[PDB]
RNA sequence: AAUAUGAAUUAAUGCGAAGUUGAAAUACAGUUACCGUAGGGGAACCUGCGGUGGGCUUAUAAAUAUCUUAAAUAUUCUUACA
RNA sequence: GGAUUAAAACUAGAGUAGCGAAACGGAUUCGAUACCCGUGUAGUUCUAGUAGUAAACUAUGAAUACAAUUAUUUAUAUAUAUAUAUAUAAAUAAUAAAUGAAAAUGAAAGUAUUCCACCUGAAGAGUACGUUAGCAAUAAUGAAACUCAAAACAAUAGACGG
RNA sequence: GAGCGUUAAUCAUAAUGGUUUAAAGGAUCCGUAGAAUGAAUUAUAUAUUAUAAUUUAGAGUUAAUAAAAUUAAUUAAAGAAUU
């Protein structure tokens, strides 16, 4: 669409018909309007870095800059075509933003599928609130779940505890295990212990789940007995 | 999602991410600071300002806003 | 066309009126015999008794030639002027005799526009 | 051949002045200022140039790190007394242009804004900070006064503990060094605003042009400048806190204290018999110690020219600087170490402090003398397009963070109002957050409101007394 | 340039002209009682009686 | 609309202005030069306020698109000298201006 | 403005430059050459396979 | 190259249209003349030199050995929803050049139509190329200069 | 609809530019998502408060 | 030999009115039209061969859908809580 | 200037199933030199030639520089936690801008540059005459007079459609 | 207006043009002339041109590596059906 000029400049407009007579009256945003102009470039800008991994965009590699062989063997003395080709396009396409603790994150849950499982909220709080200190797993205010791995993973790897990714991986990984181990252990000991004093509960998952594949199960009745009559008649033909 | 990008928004474009162009929010914050000062001299001049939102539960919103 | 093409003769046609009397031979008119008197059928959809004249110019051209104004007493052998302007309604006349020259007399009782009918100015 | 000292460029209606000396940190010669005072006045009579931003290309490395004097040390110690006069003709000159100037001007105080990089920005009603800011004047430690006209800007500026100059006076005899918030806070800088927005802020700047029928030097264009650096102002840091604590403001108020005939040794024996809380009683000595490794004649004289240049009006004070400076270069009665400091610590690398000779008290002709233009030196500051002088900024207060005594003077007012009604901290909070046009939603405002009431104000029933 | 000063009579030269002022001048000298007129450069041609 | 005129007169400069079918070339003239444009631009340089003008429309000359062309050509083909001076950052002299002035 | 647009090679640089130039097309002569004879060593292998005689 | 002058004319035209804030053209003695005039009289907001990829930050050695990836980056300018650079076309042209006298220059900017060039406009800047050197019409006709008439930026 | 409405009728306009959105349309365009509820009420939301205060000083300067 | 003139003699074509013999074209025009070419026929036209769309893009479903605290809790909330 | 150039046509010699101008018959019809049916010659096939014409069409000459997006394929390259992911070109589809009488075009029918071909109301006419070429059919080149104020394109709303 | 009209003539009155669909892209490509057009830097000259040197972005040559099995001409074969 074209680049429209009568919404910006709505003041100007107005300034001709007070100027001229044909209004007679400053409208009450005349005043506010003049005070705070609005933007009219609208114009397409280049950026010369990507802001997640901070990659510098707009730099050409010059022969002078290669000296050594290449892989090959050979050495870089003219350049080639994709030197030669103008690249303004890279200058004005929106950057590509990465992240390392994105392939942390599709390993995770890789290695452990169900975690996927476990309901996690997008939802956010406060983003500006969060003060957390990686040096331990757990943190006020966030349940522990792979994100609890990969945070305490980058902390390692920024201290230089661990040199190798891999490494600070496995680490935090095996602390994420204790601290299932020791969840999973105070839910299965609460229960028994509330039984023990005289809790009832009406239903359990394992019978929540029966109720329900019995009221799928009671409507597949219906219809398969149904539909092995109409194919008894019209196979009848 | 950047397969529906109207490319007239380039300026306001922080990055792509997940398949979506990502706003530049210090830029959304600088607008939003001038739009809001329009709105303030406008009550504080005594206009008549209207707001104008058609998606589903918008509404409760725009009914406490006037 | 390109700068090359205008040079080899490319450009644009001239608008000059072309001449709608040949016969004349480039002359305010003309002197010439009637041949055979004749009257015509103007084309559709007008109707009519238009009278015209076929006239052997002094060059050995022969036109057509309407006489105008309201009776005429030529015939053949009557020596006529022929001055141009085609007569729109009668395809191929496309000349005129001037009244009041020649053996031609001018308009009978013309009160209007005598000049162009040889019609002297009445007393 | 070589790239300028300074660089100009056009934005739109906006002209940049760049300083390109990152290898001196920007330092200021006679060479830069003399360009950018001549430039200056061109755009003045020009009727395309709405404002100015002058700005750094090092930045954030530094906007200024002083004047050159290491160079005009060696002219001393090479007898280039003309030299070294021309170079504080110029640069006091450019000071003086600039606080007078008509048409907005903008300072990215974006890094060290140090020594002659203050008197680029405290001139200027919009002298813009952010979290690479370091405002420090350390004079006193070379052998030389607080110059650049800050004996009066700071006197006028500060926000806290200045009522009689006392934070002025503490800044420049000790040459602390203010960082980012705190130096927007103390009112060394107009606005607050991340490094990172000053691209965005310098496009919108060139944008902005006067309506309808009003010039650039109009008042009302100098509220749209405000508003537009207002919208790029972003909340401080969540877990920043003020860098001076009530306790150590009630020092600095109490021991830089003196009247009008005041010396060092009088804030010396206030911070040597200071008495209350231990932190400000160890507040105290380490000031103490601080001013006691400086040079004993700059201390004198820049307590003279605070108390001089606190109730003169600009020119005055700007020419008095011209003179101190010219009567310290030329050394005739040995009274000062200017030249010898100078060289111990900047042309030579010495983190010692320099051994001082001159650790008398010199009398109140000595320093009328030394402060006064010497009948045989004829200097004068040169001719700019405004030729105006006056006692007040006549900007400053509107787009800076108020100071105690405007706070007080509302208290007050409020107080002694027919309406009989009690002054309660909220009402003054909300008076300088949501009323004053030019002040409404300015960050920080509420913080330093609560301090000053904190700290002056008496709280008796749903009342506020100014102690 | 921007700041650069432009008046009557630097665009008297751009279009080479006397400053309007000067023919305003040597327009006030035209009367024959006024002041400046002056005629005697053509007193120059060999006449012959 | 309001329409930018030369010391409210003229047009600045010179327009070629194209308009669907319509070819538009408007000339500004000097004081008291008049009117010479086709009929409907005269009938619209009246009512806009413009005295002097010179044009010639070539191709289309449907009346209709001739007025609605020139209009547009009116607002969207001229620039004042003080927009012109502000976006390029100079000084735009009226050299016959100055040579009657003080 | 000042600067020159183009800084003509020194005659040192030249040589150098020759010398990478030369060393790029031989190596690459080389190793084509080295390939053939290793195909020329694989088909002697399989030589006793196949049938002359 | 008056036909690579040609080609930056109309991609200037081209990115003005867009609205770019910045474009490239290619790397030569007259193109960095016909730019430096642009950017003096205040058509463009920036001159860089650089490379295919982008504007250099530091300064890069031009040689042999670079001189095909060598490009200028020019700023465009835009003011009040308006490009300040909204036309540049050739006068001369490859297959007619029109090189003409000072005098003939001075009635160019005086309102006479010469050799079918249309007179100079008020805010338009018409190049003139003297002994390989560029300049404003004005400007040669100061030094008394006849060259040929090269473009005009409106 | 409105928008163009609001260009003919010269009233100023301020509305939540998206990516697929027409800057230009608007007189103060604010960019952010237009399609959560959330962030369109977070921005309502502040623009709401900022009418407030106007609202609040010009009836305050009516008292006094 | 050329140029000009007249010329026995002979070819093509336009307009005008104005009927006649068919109904070729424009809709699927009642056999899709037209292009090139060939043969045939009172006349338009018919037929063979290839080509073109300035005709068929005029294009529009074999249907089937899912489990966590329904509320003393979400839904209320007006610058409050924190 | 040169070369190549569908179908038909022609020259010479072979071939000839099927198809099929023509011709002769059968039907249809008021008539049917047609549409449909039969018998079916030239031709359609091969070899060696002549000829250089088609709605030979994208009804759009070639080259270069340049300009906002998406989608889908293809290719090359890169990477790896090995099958995708990231790049750079090309093709196609739908578009922004721009252009345009509009229909629309969309990387050109846009912004520019260079070179070639071609056009200047309809009809007469791609005709007449001459010339050149060909075995021939023909092909190329290519007018004027007379007459008229017309003639044409895109789109709009109708009417009508076996 | 002592002229007016009319006829015959001259100038002006749109190329600050067009060719998918309205007059108009050559069937196609190759290539000669072109008094057609056409790269970069530097130095001279008598200067948008000339000359010299230098350069590699257009245009080409060879090889390496990978990919593809089409388009011409020729020769040798196969297949369903038809009569
Ligand atoms: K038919
Ligand atoms: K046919
Ligand atoms: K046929
Ligand atoms: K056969
Ligand atoms: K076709
Ligand atoms: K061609
Ligand atoms: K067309
Ligand atoms: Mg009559
Ligand atoms: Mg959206
Ligand atoms: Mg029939
Ligand atoms: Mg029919
Ligand atoms: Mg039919
Ligand atoms: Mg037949
Ligand atoms: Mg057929
Ligand atoms: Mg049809
Ligand atoms: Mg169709
Ligand atoms: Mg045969
Ligand atoms: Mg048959
Ligand atoms: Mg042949
Ligand atoms: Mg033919
Ligand atoms: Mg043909
Ligand atoms: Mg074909
Ligand atoms: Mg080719
Ligand atoms: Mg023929
Ligand atoms: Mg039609
Ligand atoms: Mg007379
Ligand atoms: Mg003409
Ligand atoms: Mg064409
Ligand atoms: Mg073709
Ligand atoms: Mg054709
Ligand atoms: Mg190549």
């Amino acid at each position: 669409m074209k680049i429209q000029t009568n919404a910006v400049n709505v003041l100007q407009r107005t300034s001709a018909y007070l100027k001229s007579g044909l209004l007679k009256e400053t409208p009450a945003w005349y005043n506010v309007v003049a005070s705070i102009p609005p933007s009219t470039k609208f114009t397409r800008e280049p950026r010369f870095k990507n802001p997640s991994n901070g990659h510098i965009i707009g730099k050409l590699v010059d022969v002078t800059e290669q000296p050594h062989a290449n892989n090959k063997g050979l050495y870089k003395t003219r350049p080639n075509s994709s030197d030669k080709r103008v690249g303004v396009k890279r200058l004005y396409r929106p950057p590509k933003l990465t992240y390392v603790e994105d392939r942390l994150r599709s390993l995770f849950y890789k290695q452990h599928p169900w975690e996927l499982s476990r309901p996690k909220i997008l939802v956010e709080n406060e983003i500006g609130d969060e003060n957390y200190d990686w040096s331990h797993m757990l943190q006020i205010g966030r349940p522990l779940d792979g994100e609890s791995v990969i945070q305490r993973t980058m902390y390692l790897i920024k201290t230089k505890q661990y040199g190798d990714m891999v490494e600070a991986y496995d680490h935090a990984r095996y602390e994420f295990y204790a601290l299932r181990m020791q969840e999973e252990t105070e839910q299965q000991v609460a229960l028994e212990e509330a039984e023990m004093f005289g809790s009832l509960f009406g239903v359990s998952a394992i019978e929540h789940g029966i109720q329900k594949e019995q009221e799928v199960l009671d409507v597949w009745e219906k219809k398969v007995v149904e539909e092995t009559e109409l194919m008894a008649a019209r196979t009848s033909n | 999602s950047t397969s529906l990008w109207r490319s007239s928004t380039q300026s306001y474009i922080y990055g792509e991410y997940k398949g979506i162009h990502i706003i530049d929010l210090n830029q959304t914050l600088s607008y939003l600071k001038r739009a809001a000062k329009v709105v303030e001299g406008v009550s504080e001049s005594g206009g008549i300002i209207l707001f104008l939102g058609t998606r589903q539960g918008q509404k409760r919103g725009l009914e406490e806003a006037a | 066309a390109t700068l090359n093409q205008i040079k080899r003769g490319s450009g644009p046609p001239r608008r000059k009126k072309i001449s709608t009397a040949p016969q004349l031979d480039q002359c305010p008119q003309r002197k010439g015999v009637v041949l055979r008197v004749m009257v015509l059928k103007p084309k559709k959809p007008n109707s009519a008794q238009r009278k015209a004249c076929r006239v052997r110019l002094t060059n050995g051209n022969v036109v057509s030639a309407y006489i105008p104004g309201e009776g005429h007493d030529a015939q053949e052998h009557s020596i006529v002027y022929v001055r141009g302007g085609r007569c729109q309604d009668l395809p191929g006349v496309k000349y005129h005799v001037i009244r009041g020259a020649g053996d031609l007399s001018g308009v009978v009782n013309r009160i209007s526009s005598r000049s162009k009918y040889g019609a002297k100015k009445p007393s | 051949t070589d790239a300028p000292p300074v660089l100009f460029t056009v934005q739109d209606t906006a002209r940049v002045i760049t300083l390109n000396r990152p290898k001196k940190l920007n330092a200021l010669n006679a060479e830069m200022s003399e360009s950018m005072f001549k430039t200056l006045n061109e755009y003045a009579k020009s009727d395309t140039t709405n404002l100015v931003i002058l700005k750094s290309s090092n930045r954030p490395r530094s906007f200024c790190a002083g004047g050159d004097v290491a160079t005009v040390a060696i002219f001393n110690f090479n007898k280039e007394f003309a030299k070294s006069i021309k170079f504080f003709t110029d640069e006091y000159s450019l000071n003086f242009q600039i606080a007078t100037y008509l048409k907005p001007i903008v300072t990215f105080m974006d890094g060290i804004t140090m020594g002659g990089g203050v008197g680029l920005s405290i001139h200027t009603p919009f002298r813009i900070a952010t979290e690479n800011t370091k405002w420090a004047m350390p004079e006193m430690d070379i052998g030389f006064f607080p110059d650049v006209g800050s004996t009066f800007a700071l006197p006028r500026i500060v926000t806290l503990a200045n009522s009689n100059s006392q934070m002025a006076l503490y800044l420049c005899l000790t040459g602390e060094v203010v960082t980012g918030a705190d130096a927007y806070m103390l009112g060394l800088a107009s606005h607050y605003v991340s490094s990172e927005n000053l691209d965005a802020l310098q496009k919108r700047l060139g944008e902005i042009s006067p309506p309808f029928n009003n010039d650039p030097q109009s008042a009302y264009f100098f509220g749209m400048v405000n508003e537009s650096i207002d919208e790029f102002v972003s909340p401080l840091p969540k877990d920043y806190v003020f860098k001076y604590s009530n306790e150590k403001l009630n020092v600095i108020e109490a021991c830089f204290n003196l009247s009008k005939n005041g010396t060092i040794e009088d804030i010396m024996n206030n911070l040597r018999q200071y008495e209350g809380s231990a932190e400000g009683k160890a507040f105290a000595q380490e000031i103490k110690t601080k001013l006691l490794t400086k040079s004993p004649s700059s201390l004198q004289i820049a307590l003279r020219l605070v108390q001089e240049n606190s109730r003169d009006h600009i020119e005055s004070a700007i020419k008095r600087d011209l003179y101190t400076a010219a009567n310290m270069c030329m050394n005739q009665d040995s009274l000062v170490e200017f030249s010898e400091a100078t060289k111990h610590k900047l042309i030579d690398k010495q983190r010692v402090p320099y051994p001082w000779t001159k650790k008398e008290q010199l009398f109140v002709s000595q320093l009328t003398s030394i402060t006064s233009p010497k009948p045989s030196l004829p200097m004068s500051l040169l001719r700019n397009t405004s030729n105006v002088t006056w006692t007040q900024y006549p900007y400053h207060s509107k787009y800076q963070l108020p100071t105690e005594q405007e706070i007080a003077a509302y208290i007050e007012k409020r107080t002694n109002d027919d309406t009989g009604a009690k002054v309660t901290e909220r009402e003054v909070l909300n008076h300088f957050a949501n009323v004053i046009p030019s002040r409404r939603g300015k960050l920080g405002i509420q913080s330093l409101c609560k301090i000053v009431c904190e700290r002056k104000c008496e709280e008796v029933n749903d009342g506020l007394r100014w102690k | 340039a921007e700041s650069e000063p432009f008046g009557p009579v630097d665009a008297a030269h751009v279009l080479e002209l006397e400053p309007a002022v000067e023919t305003l001048r040597n327009l006030s000298t035209v009367g024959e009682h006024s002041s400046g007129h002056q005629q005697s450069t053509n007193k120059n041609t060999k006449v012959i009686y | 609309k309001e329409i930018p005129r030369y010391e409210n007169r003229t047009i600045y400069g010179d327009i070629d202005f194209r308009y669907h079918g319509v070819k538009l070339h408007l000339r500004s003239a000097k004081p008291g030069f008049g009117l010479r444009v086709n009929h409907v631009i005269f009938e619209i340089c009246e009512c806009a306020g413009i005295k002097d003008l010179s044009g010639k429309v070539y191709k289309s000359r449907n009346d209709m698109n001739i007025a609605k062309g020139t209009i547009e050509a009116f607002t969207k083909a001229q620039k004042t000298l003080d927009e012109v001076a502000l976006g390029r950052g100079k000084k735009l002299v009226d050299v016959r201006k100055v040579y009657y002035s003080s | 403005m000042s600067q020159p647009l183009l800084r003509n090679r020194s005659p040192e640089e030249s040589e150098l430059l020759k010398l990478k130039r030369n060393y790029n097309r031989s190596l690459l002569n080389f190793q084509a050459h080295k390939k053939k004879l290793n195909e020329l060593l694989n088909l002697y292998h399989v030589a006793n396979e196949f049938i002359v005689t | 190259s008056l036909v690579k002058l040609a080609n930056t004319c109309a991609h200037l035209q081209n990115c003005s249209k867009v609205r770019v804030a910045l474009t490239s053209i290619p790397y030569t003695k007259l193109q960095l003349q016909f730019a430096y005039n642009l950017y003096q009289q205040g058509f463009l907001s920036s001159l860089q030199k650089g490379s295919t990829m982008g504007p250099d930050k530091d300064f890069v050695e031009v040689t042999p050995d670079n001189i095909s990836t060598r490009r200028l980056w020019v700023g465009l300018k835009y003011r009040d929803n308006k490009p300040v650079l909204s036309s540049c076309k050739l006068i001369s042209k490859p297959n007619s050049r029109i090189h003409l006298p000072m005098e003939d220059m001075k009635k160019l900017c005086s309102g006479v139509t010469i050799r079918n060039i249309k007179p100079l406009q008020p805010g338009e800047l018409i190049l003139v190329r003297a002994h390989n050197n560029i300049m404003d019409i004005n400007e040669a006709i100061s030094k008394k200069l006849d060259g040929e008439v090269l473009c005009r930026v409106k | 609809n409105a928008l163009l409405e609001a260009i003919k009728s010269r009233v100023p306009t301020i509305a939540i530019i998206d990516t697929d959105s027409e800057p230009s349309l608007v007189t103060y365009p604010i960019p952010g998502n237009d399609d959560s509820l959330r962030s369109v009420n977070f921005l309502l939301g502040v623009l709401a408060r900022a009418g407030q205060r106007g609202l609040q000083n010009r009836l305050a300067r009516n008292n006094e």
